[PDB]
């Protein structure tokens, strides 16, 4: 009955265990927040292309 | 599945795995999904404590733990000289080509000895129908111009009658070279064999060492000489010359082979050995030949996994012993044994054991004494009769430069040259 | 090329478990219970009741229990309302060539009022040990300008050589001078400086920032600033965020990196604090028994590697408690590092700068970086003879302290003259004076000319013929 | 006689209930009437047999110290057989002139000892009333001992030495030259136990017994530095 | 001095040869005694095999052995491994074994005996 804040959440869910002490914030906003950080190198490669000075990985 | 327990606890180098019924003490296991090598050091019901010889970062509770059923062992055969290993007998050069990286990948399994090289095997004095015991030289391969006859020894604790023996020719390590029947069960032997690193290799007889180990240093040769088959320690603070004495002895000593163990020491010290030894030549064989042709390196840098330091030491001595079984005079250089003691101390601390002097485990002195007892002049186990020797030269790094260090106090109690 | 397309799999969302199951807080450490498949070295985000997010590192895992060290401290954390989110990864730093010319917190957060590092990669800050077979032995000599270093403690590019100093000595000035004047003796450009500060007072940070800014090297310097009033445990990751950056610049971008790690003694203090929270068996003078390995994982992140035209030259700065070189911090540092520059309080009091005492100093890579085709052929003999005569002069001064000047031999009086001239001419240098190694080896021979050629017993006869009378 | 009670067969319980192995110690869980200080035989999965001493008992639990080490021991296929006695050594006067392990096993290629008795290695404290006060001086031959630190026959006097010092040579000289100042009317028998010594230390002592003809009068118990450590806790009591 | 030392070495070699011969003779006597004892035990083993092959004389012995082992175990339920020759003989005597264990242990009769 504790519905998500619509101003901050556009979709998705927040799942939790019975005791309500372990949660997973699987919301579209949270997923996008994650993707914005783990996917940053890929985004930079897509936008500005390969770097010129980097020779090894 | 039956051989698979699960990780229960991880703390530094120490992993406690559950559902490990059937594991033996000091048995080799593969921890995690990358198969990190480790040894069981404590059994408690179904839970086994394991010291992992690799980095444990990223290991999760529930990860698989395989029981290999074997102890930690080295592969012994042609392909040991000119090679550098990492402590658990992994070729660092190979690791570099396969990984194609400047690091050592976690849980990388690569053969100790090169299975692609073809060695020119020539049979020995033994022929089909003869009786062959452990340590008998039943062949010889040409490894390099310096080790011109690498003698193929029947593994110790093996016996029977030679059912089949290969002819002279070029063989890879995996190709069968001998077949010996003992009790109707025929055993197949190749150019190499495995030996556990924690059990010293047998000899026929340990002899008194009486020939000098000429290190090339005036002060050491004249005032405090070592003998071939003797045990030496070099305690000193940092910047005293423990690594330069060790390397000078490796370069110029009269030993037929060198096993240099860079135990918990600078990677740069291993880089300079690899760079310099190919450019230094010896006359022991009668012609100028790089000393790298008769040296093996076992490197566990200070920032490599700590629990592997012990392994490296036990690897080095074993290799040394192996070459002593061939009638060679080997010097094994342990630089430094204080780092092995510190690794034991760290594992003991992670185990919550009662500390001995300066935090070290109460069993450190016994371990050092047992390790130093593996040096000596000896008559090889098998036939034809041949005499070898292993001289252990160990650098000691007392904390603060104080020779009251427990490691220094144990070593000076063990060794014969100070 | 398409190598960077391997960055793919970065487009992946991994939902994270939030745990409102903290059980206890013991200083730097927080215990979490009922964790699902805890991961050993994982990094977790603790959201406090007031909304601030701290980071912690899982130090131990046992079944469903996980012990986490919180870098920013555990003050304000409560067992009842603090939440912990498990990221499923180890601590990583975002790396790009744009980190140069930026200033970051001790935990990596930019403090330039600039943007977040637009990561070209995410590198695990613990790194990996370099394969000893993949290393190159450093043999390219860096001319630091200081004659006490370039003639006698010759530093090679890729060397890890700390500065052993004390509370009040001018080690910051010496380090700044080295950063200002370092370069190859035989060049064939500039060093990229990675500066990590652990627990330094505001004055040190201001000094180093001003010195880099004046010298014009800030445009290629990346600063990680943990201050004396910043979180103590954070200092455990400051030298790893810096070195991980250096390893990126040096080995993946082909730069030559000079790494300054100021006050490794504060890093050792933080390590001791964490050890004390852990209830561990303390080592000598209370530091953890594993401090050697922990320091090795920092210092051993330097050198050169095969097939890559970059390098990392470390210069840790290490305050010796009570000026005692046998203290665990300097003692262990000297067993791990390839030499040490010893800043002496006795020379500092005597007005000499740089107060470098050459006798306790060492460069383990000098024997290979100096010589015929690399510096000049007199170098190694001239440094050995200087060391011998300096030690003899110290002995003669001690002898004079007892028996007076009148009783000294002729050789002892020559050694006293050498001592005063060596300390007040060759050792003494301007804070902005740079001397070529050929200028410093011409100053060395003038000191060695105080003695008859037959008293220079450590200089080979061929070198003493060619350079003694030279004039 | 008393030896006649030896004609008795006492079957032994073989347990296979090992529950822990940490260092020297093996914990065994479901013993039936565990007995303190009792000697047990552990058969390993490999099949080799080792000996252990029960260091503590608690209900059905026993803690055993394995003299030869716990390497290779597992909780599944390792069995432990309880002998029911303490550690007894076989003793004959034919022991003189022989060499044994630190555990008392012959290493001179001779046969086992044809016992005249099995004597508990812990002995029994001597009645202080049954003791005689030693007063017969032994000429060690060494002036530093005879004239200023004179040893009486029956005395317990160690040699406090350190490493790199000739304490083996001094002890060999004492054994070589020892005798009464005023002979009563014979050479000492010698019992030499070595714990964690080098191979050349044992060789020195053995060959110096060779040279002086005192080896026929000697039993050696050689636990060298390459032998099990815990076996050193029984070597001095067997000797 | 070298001559004196080397003559001392020769004398010690002579003495050591004498001592080694004496020691080998002593060990020869001891080994002969051991071999005599081993022969006695081998004859005893052959006799034990012979007695075990006599079924009528072997049955009471087998019952006594089983009951003794059960009394040492004091377990409600037991397993008995025996030669395949004796499985049939043991099956005919399980009730006797159970009752004898019950009486000799002054305890309720053994619940169950498996024959492996
Ligand atoms: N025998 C020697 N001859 C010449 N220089 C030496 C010698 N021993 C040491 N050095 C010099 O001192 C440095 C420190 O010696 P090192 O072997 O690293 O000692 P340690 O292992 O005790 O730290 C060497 O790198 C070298 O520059
Ligand atoms: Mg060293």
């Amino acid at each position: 009955n504790d519905y998500l804040n619509k101003d901050l959440v556009s979709g998705g869910v927040v799942v939790s265990n019975a005791s309500d002490k372990i949660e997973i914030n699987n919301t579209l906003e949270e997923r996008l927040k994650l993707l914005s950080e783990e996917a940053l190198p890929a985004i930079r490669l897509e936008l500005y292309g390969p770097s010129k000075t980097r020779k090894f990985f | 599945e039956s051989e698979y327990g699960a990780i229960y606890s991880v703390s530094g180098p120490v992993v406690i795995a559950e559902n490990m019924i059937g594991c033996a003490m000091y048995e080799l296991v593969k921890v995690g999904h990358d198969n990190l090598v480790g040894e069981v050091i404590r059994i408690d019901g179904d839970k086994a404590t394991i010291q992992v010889y690799e980095e444990t970062a990223g290991l999760t509770v529930g990860d698989p733990v395989l029981r290999t059923g074997k102890p930690l062992s080295v592969e012994l055969g042609p392909g040991l000289m000119e090679t550098i290993y990492d402590g658990i007998q992994r070729p660092l050069k190979a690791i570099k080509e396969e990984s194609q990286s400047i690091y050592i990948p976690r849980g990388i399994d690569t053969p100790a000895l090169d299975r692609t090289i073809k060695w020119q095997f020539t049979p020995g004095k033994f022929q089909v129908g003869d009786h062959i015991s452990g340590g008998d030289i039943y062949g010889s391969v040409f490894e390099n111009s310096l080790i011109s006859s690498h003698k193929i020894l029947l593994p110790p604790r093996s016996r029977g009658t030679i059912t089949w023996i290969a002819p002279a020719g070029e063989y890879t390590l995996d190709e069968k070279i001998l077949e010996v029947e003992f009790d109707g069960k025929k055993s197949d032997f190749t150019l190499y064999h495995t030996w556990p690193v924690r059990v010293p290799r047998p000899v026929t007889e340990k002899l008194s060492a009486d020939y000098p180990l000429l290190t090339g240093q005036r002060v050491l040769d004249a005032l405090f000489p070592c003998v071939q088959g003797g045990t030496t320690c070099i305690p000193g603070a940092f910047g005293c010359g423990k690594t330069v004495i060790s390397q000078s002895l490796s370069k110029y000593s009269n030993s037929d082979a060198i096993i240099y163990v860079g135990c918990g020491e600078r990677g740069n010290e291993m880089a300079e050995v690899l760079m310099e030894f190919p450019e230094l030549y010896t006359e022991m064989s009668g012609t100028k030949e790089p000393i790298m042709k008769r040296t093996t390196l076992v490197a566990n840098t200070s920032n490599m996994p700590v629990a592997a330091r012990e392994a490296s030491i036990y690897t080095g001595i074993t290799l040394a012993e192996y070459f002593r079984d061939q009638g060679k005079n080997v010097s094994m250089i342990a630089d430094s044994s204080s780092r092995w003691a510190e690794a034991l101390r760290e594992i003991s601390g992670r185990l919550g054991e009662m500390p001995a002097d300066q935090g070290f485990p109460a069993y450190l002195g016994a371990k050092l004494a047992s390790f130093y007892e593996r040096a000596g002049k000896a008559v090889a186990l098998g036939s034809p009769d041949r005499t070898g020797s292993v001289s252990i030269v160990a650098a000691v790094s007392p904390a603060g430069g104080d020779f009251s260090d427990p490691v220094t106090t144990a070593t000076l109690g063990i060794t014969q040259v100070f | 090329a398409i190598n960077k397309k391997a960055v793919e799999q970065g487009f992946n969302v991994k939902p994270r478990l939030n745990y409102n199951t903290v059980s206890g807080v013991n200083g730097p450490l927080v215990i979490l219970e009922k964790v699902k498949f805890p991961r050993y070295n994982e990094i977790v985000n603790l959201t406090l009741p007031d909304g601030t997010v701290r980071q912690g590192q899982v130090l131990e895992i046992r079944g469903d229990r996980a012990i986490v060290q919180v870098f920013e401290g555990t003050s304000g954390i409560d067992v009842k309302k603090t939440t912990v989110e498990f990221t499923g990864e180890s601590l990583r730093i975002p790396v790009s060539e744009d980190m140069l010319g930026r200033i970051f917190d001790g935990s990596g957060r930019p403090i330039d009022n600039g943007p977040k590092v637009f990561a070209e990669d995410y590198l695990d800050i613990n790194g990996s040990p370099i394969n000893p077979y993949a290393r190159i032995y450093p043999e390219e000599m860096i001319s630091t300008g200081v004659s006490a270093i370039d003639t006698m403690n010759s530093i090679a590019r890729g060397q890890k050589i700390p500065i052993f100093s004390a509370s009040g000595l001018p080690h910051n000035e010496i380090a700044a001078q080295i950063c200002r004047q370092a370069g190859l003796v035989r060049p064939t450009e500039n060093f990229s400086i990675v500066f990590a500060a652990m627990g330094v007072n505001l004055e040190t940070a201001r000094f180093f920032k001003q010195d880099f800014e004046e010298n014009g090297s800030l445009e290629r310097t990346s600063l990680f600033l943990n201050l004396a009033n910043d979180p103590t445990i954070e200092r455990i990751i400051t030298p790893r965020l810096a070195l991980t950056t250096a390893e990126y610049l040096a080995y993946q971008t082909e730069r030559h990196v000079l790494t300054i790690l100021t006050d490794m003694s504060s890093y050792a203090d933080a390590l001791r604090e964490v050890s004390a929270a852990r209830e561990e068996v303390p080592g000598r003078r209370g530091y953890p028994g594993y401090m050697y390995t922990d320091l090795s994982t920092i210092y051993e992140r330097a050198g050169r590697v095969e097939g890559r035209n970059g390098s990392i030259t470390q210069i840790p700065i290490l305050t010796m408690p009570n000026d005692d070189i046998t203290h665990p911090i300097p003692d262990l540092t000297g067993y791990i590092t390839e030499g040490q520059i010893f800043v002496d309080r006795q020379l500092h009091n005597k007005g000499i700068y740089p107060p470098i005492n050459v006798l306790p100093s060492l460069s383990r890579l000098m024997k290979s970086a100096i010589g015929e085709g690399m510096t000049r052929k007199d170098h190694g003999d001239v440094s050995n003879q200087l060391y011998a005569k300096y030690a003899i002069g110290k002995d003669a001064a001690a002898m004079k302290a007892v028996v007076g000047e009148e009783a000294l031999s002729i050789e002892d009086k020559l050694s006293l003259e050498f001592l005063e001239k060596f300390e007040k001419t060759f050792i003494t240098q301007g804070a902005y004076e740079d001397r070529t190694v050929f200028e410093s080896l011409d100053q060395a021979w003038s000191l060695l000319r105080i003695y008859p050629k037959e008293m220079l017993n450590r200089i080979s006869p061929k070198i003493l013929d060619e350079f003694y009378d030279r004039a | 006689k008393a030896v006649e009670q030896g004609f008795n067969v006492k079957p032994r319980l073989n347990y296979n209930t090992v529950s822990g192995v940490n260092g020297p110690l093996v914990i065994l869980e479901k013993v039936k009437f565990p007995r303190y200080n009792e000697i047990v035989n552990l058969t390993l999965p490999d099949g080799t047999v080792r000996q252990g001493q029960v260091l503590e008992i608690r209900g059905d639990r026993a803690i055993v110290q394995v003299f030869e080490g716990t390497s290779g021991i597992d909780v599944k296929k390792t069995t432990v057989e309880f002998t029911g006695e303490s550690l007894r050594i076989p003793v004959s006067e034919d022991m003189l002139g022989r060499i044994f392990d630190g555990s008392g096993r012959p290493i001179d290629n001779g046969p086992k000892v044809f016992a005249e008795d099995y004597l508990d290695i812990n002995g029994s404290p001597i009645n202080p009333y049954a003791r005689i006060y030693p007063e017969e001086m032994i000429s060690t031959g060494v002036s530093a001992i005879d004239t200023m630190n004179s040893i009486a026959r029956g005395q317990k006097i160690p040699i406090f030495s350190a490493s790199g010092l000739p304490h083996n040579e001094i002890a060999a000289q004492i054994c070589r030259q020892a005798g009464l100042v005023r002979p009563t009317k014979e050479n000492f028998s010698i019992v030499f136990a070595a714990m964690g010594v080098n191979l050349e230390t044992a060789r020195f002592f053995k060959q110096d017994f060779e040279e002086n003809g005192s080896l026929e009068r000697t039993s050696l118990f050689l636990n060298l530095a390459n032998d099990p450590t815990i076996e050193r806790i029984i070597t001095p009591r067997l000797a | 001095g070298n001559f004196k030392s080397k003559l001392k070495k020769a004398m010690l070699s002579q003495q050591i040869t004498k001592s080694t011969i004496a020691n080998k003779m002593r060990l020869k006597v001891l080994s002969a005694r051991e071999q005599s004892l081993d022969g006695i035990f081998e004859e005893t083993k052959e006799k034990l095999s012979g007695i075990a092959n006599n079924r009528d004389e072997y049955k009471p012995i087998l019952q006594s052995l089983i009951v003794e082992a059960l009394l040492k175990l004091l377990e409600p339920k037991a397993i008995v491994k025996a030669l395949e020759r004796d499985v049939d003989l043991i099956e005919s005597m399980k009730d006797d074994i159970m009752r004898e264990y019950g009486e000799k242990a002054q305890r309720a009769p053994l619940e169950e005996i498996v024959i492996s």
